[PDB]
């Protein structure tokens, strides 16, 4: 997962 | 069921003793089908030394190659930056003295057989990143936030930009990166600019302003952008490298919330949006194929603000299947699974021969729950998360508990061989597990506080087990390593032996080549329909508009699929129904069986989307094909397309055009  | 197995394993078990392996120890595989493994160590003597070992035979034998790095201290922080595919590139980053202008790396292009030392004109702050199109192209940020690029595998560098916070490679050697102009990355948050360079720093184009952060997933470039005159931010999406942007149909968030791209492919994305007021959960949304219109898939999805732990897992061994955890209204945690890419989510079916635990309201009715990242972070006795591999079709192994919620008790290991529809208890008590030769073999090691010297293995996908004693000096077991991609028949067991007097790290590598001594042939495989629910229905197996039947290895065949094994499958195309369509923006699907109708009122982020959306996205007939959906013929909604823009903006006084 890849946070924004 | 395997005969003479001890004799067939005993001369294929290989012990290596590491003279020294104190400190942070790490292992990296270099390339596919190379058998190359690098083991690196780092420790300090506090009141720094590194060791490097290399195997070229899947871990059977190592060689101390510390001399190659001039016994220099390697900083573990940056890890070993392994190049793509079989380029055979390896870069290690060293600690230099306090006098130094720039740092120092050791770079190899022949799978770590030889290294050369290169001094850098900067001190790296991040791990070096290879372009996926070209292993010779590297980028790295310096401790001064310069972005540096190299075109010759880190031989020479040039700084192409001075005030950079984040940089990533896109496709075709493109670089995207954010910049700050004010003071620090942290103080310029939400006013960063997003830049692109297609030519390694020759030209630039600013493709966004007021950026908070950005990311890539599948075909999509995502940027979160802060609303001016405000503290909140929103996701904007581009499928043309930021030449053009659309606002995504998703809620905006405050500073204490986040978005996370759970999973993304060429078709769609799963997005998590944290719920306001840090409750440790949010909602999963799935995008259409434009990455612009989002459907709410799963509410109260568990994703913690502390560390950011989530149980979201793609079951890579069956198309469409994902599993995650959700919080009940009583704040117990349940596992849910979806078989159609998030269109519907359900509880996992209890193993037939399991007893419902103390979490179960009803002793004859319960479900299977799965321990994953969150369980592990809460210090439950869970050695491994769930394992599945694209090439071992249908197989999923995980620790679990049978009840109404995730339990704190010591879990057993369950296996499914149909992608998650049905499950059986595979082994009693917690184990470490691995799949070898595309499901030809499963191996497991007991998780104990005492030393072990036995490894269990099954050739019939975890139905029957045999126990091999692989050493007479039992070890404290630390870990299993095997070649990424699950196609090897070698497994390495790592641990240490301890006496009163001394201890020492040891690996044992076992080669199953004499157990699976024959190649599988056509007769060893049997047809299997994936997703089967009801064999009486001509549409049994249809997911996202098609079925697939696989040739799966028969449980009773004991044979090697092979390193060149190809999953053989055949599709059947289903007729389209209304279920193969998503409600497009402005519509919904009430109570029952599937007709998307105009919403009577647009509220919240739907209303925002109407005001900020493009005509293209606001002009619709109310249906859009589910992304990845392959149905043909059958129902094809023929209602005429209308602009919904006119519908909402109808209430607003418009300014002059
Ligand atoms: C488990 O580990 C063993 C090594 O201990 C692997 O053995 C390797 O097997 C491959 C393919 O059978 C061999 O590669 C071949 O090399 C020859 C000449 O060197 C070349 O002409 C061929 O085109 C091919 O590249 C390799 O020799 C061998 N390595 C060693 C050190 O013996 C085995 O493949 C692993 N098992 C699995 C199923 O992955
Ligand atoms: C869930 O995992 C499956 C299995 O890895 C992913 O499917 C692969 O995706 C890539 C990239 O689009 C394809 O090149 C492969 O052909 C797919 N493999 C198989 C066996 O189908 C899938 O995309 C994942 N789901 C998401 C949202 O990423």
């Amino acid at each position: 997962p890849y946070i924004l | 069921r395997v005969r003479d197995f001890v004799a067939k394993l005993a001369n294929n078990t290989h012990q290596h003793v590491f003279d020294d392996l104190r400190g942070s120890v790490s292992l990296s595989w270099v390339g596919d089908s190379t058998g190359v493994i690098l083991v690196l160590t780092t420790f300090h003597v506090p009141l720094g030394q590194s060791k490097l070992y290399r195997s070229e035979d899947y871990g059977k034998n190592f060689k101390d190659i510390t001399d190659l790095i001039n016994n220099t201290f390697i900083r573990t922080e940056f890890g070993m930056a392994i190049g793509p595919e079989n380029s055979g590139k390896v870069v290690l980053t060293a600690e230099v003295s306090g006098g130094s202008r720039g740092g120092r790396i050791f770079r190899s292009s022949d799978f770590a057989k030889n290294f050369v030392q290169t001094d850098l004109p900067f001190h790296p702050l991040t791990q070096m990143m290879y372009s996926p199109q070209n292993s010779d192209y590297l980028l790295a940020l310096s401790t001064e936030n310069g972005l540096w690029v190299s075109k010759n595998f880190g031989g020479k560098w040039e700084e192409i930009h001075k005030a950079v916070c984040l940089a990533k490679w896109g496709s075709d050697n493109t670089i995207f990166f954010t910049t700050y102009a004010n003071g620090s990355c942290k103080a310029d948050l939400g006013a960063l600019e997003l830049w692109r360079t297609s030519d390694l720093g020759k030209s630039f184009k600013t493709i966004g302003v007021k950026i908070y952060s950005f990311g890539l997933g599948g075909r999509f470039l995502f940027a979160s952008v802060m609303a001016d005159k405000d503290t909140t931010r929103r996701i904007h999406v581009s499928t043309d490298q930021g030449d053009t942007w659309s606002m995504a149909q998703l809620p905006s968030v405050g500073q204490e919330q986040f978005y996370s791209i759970l999973a993304a492919n060429d078709d769609m994305v799963f997005m998590h949006v944290d719920e306001p007021g840090d409750t440790g959960f949010g909602t999963i949304f799935t995008s259409d194929d434009r990455g612009i219109v989002y459907s709410k898939s799963l509410d109260r999805h568990l994703y913690t603000t502390t560390g950011g732990e989530t149980d979201f897992t793609n079951v890579t061994s069956l198309r469409g299947v994902y599993i995650t955890s959700v919080l009940s209204e009583d704040n117990s945690i349940q596992t849910m699974i979806t078989f159609d890419q998030g269109g519907r989510w359900t509880h996992l079916r209890k193993p037939e021969n399991s007893e419902c635990d103390a979490t179960a309201k009803n002793k004859n009715e319960c479900s299977l729950h799965i321990h994953a990242s969150y369980s592990i972070s809460q210090k439950l006795n869970v050695p491994m998360a769930p394992l599945s591999e694209p090439n071992a079709v249908g197989i999923v192994i995980a620790h679990g508990s049978v009840g109404d919620a995730i339990s704190v008790m010591v879990p057993d290991v369950y296996i499914s061989d149909d992608g998650g529809y049905s499950w059986t208890k595979m082994l009693e008590g917690p184990h470490y597990y691995t799949i070898l030769d595309s499901g030809g073999i499963i191996v497991a090691i007991e998780h104990s506080s005492r030393p072990i010297n036995v490894i269990k293995f099954s050739t019939d996908e975890g139905q029957c087990w045999q126990t091999y004693t692989f050493t007479r000096d039992p070890i404290y077991f630390t870990g299993l390593a095997s070649e990424p991609g699950a196609r090897s028949m070698n497994i390495s067991i790592w641990g240490f032996t301890e006496s009163f007097l001394t201890s020492q790290w040891v690996s044992y590598t076992i080669d199953f080549k004499d157990i699976l001594e024959r190649n599988c042939e056509e007769k060893d495989y049997t047809i299997w329909l994936a997703h089967s629910t009801d064999p009486e229905d001509y549409e049994d197996g249809c997911i996202l508009g098609y079925k697939e039947q696989f040739l799966r290895l028969r449980k009773s065949s004991m044979c090697q699929n092979g390193r060149d094994y190809v999953v053989t499958k055949q599709p059947s195309i289903c007729l389209c129904s209304l279920e193969d369509f998503l409600c497009d923006f402005g519509y919904y699907r009430p109570e029952n069986d599937s007709k998307c109708v105009e919403q009577p009122e647009l509220k919240g982020h739907d209303l925002e989307f109407c005001l900020y959306g493009r005509e293209e996205h606001l002009t619709t007939n109310g249906y859009r094909k589910i992304p990845g959906d392959k149905c043909q013929g059958g129902v094809n909604p023929v209602r005429e397309v209308k602009d919904l823009k006119k519908k909402c903006t109808s209430n607003f006084l418009s300014p002059e055009k």
